[PDB]
């Protein structure tokens, strides 16, 4: 599964993906580069 | 255990509890009934 982390709508637009009961060797914008 | 479910994660885990309870414990051994 796929969660999303926000801090509302009205405040900002950015959110924080969390892929749930997987290894970071396979997950692949948000596919690299960014902080993992 | 991957069949098609999942089992998620305690949000707390052993530490925190073990804490918890060390922080009551001692707060009854030196204040008693007044933290409360
Ligand atoms: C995610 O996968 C990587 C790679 O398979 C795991 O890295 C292994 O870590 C152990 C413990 O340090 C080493 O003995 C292995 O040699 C590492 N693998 C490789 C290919 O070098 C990593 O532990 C995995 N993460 C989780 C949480 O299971
Ligand atoms: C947006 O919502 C948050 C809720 O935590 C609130 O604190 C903030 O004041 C709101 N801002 C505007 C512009 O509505």
């Amino acid at each position: 599964g796929v969660s999303v982390i926000t801090p509302g709508t009205n405040t900002s637009n950015q959110v924080a993906v969390l892929y749930q009961g997987v290894n970071c060797t396979e997950v692949p914008v948000y596919s690299t580069g960014s902080n993992v | 255990k991957f069949n098609g479910l999942t089992v998620l994660p305690p949000l707390l885990t052993d530490e925190m509890i073990a804490q918890y309870t060390s922080a009551l414990l001692a707060g009854t051994i030196t204040s008693g009934w007044t933290f409360g």
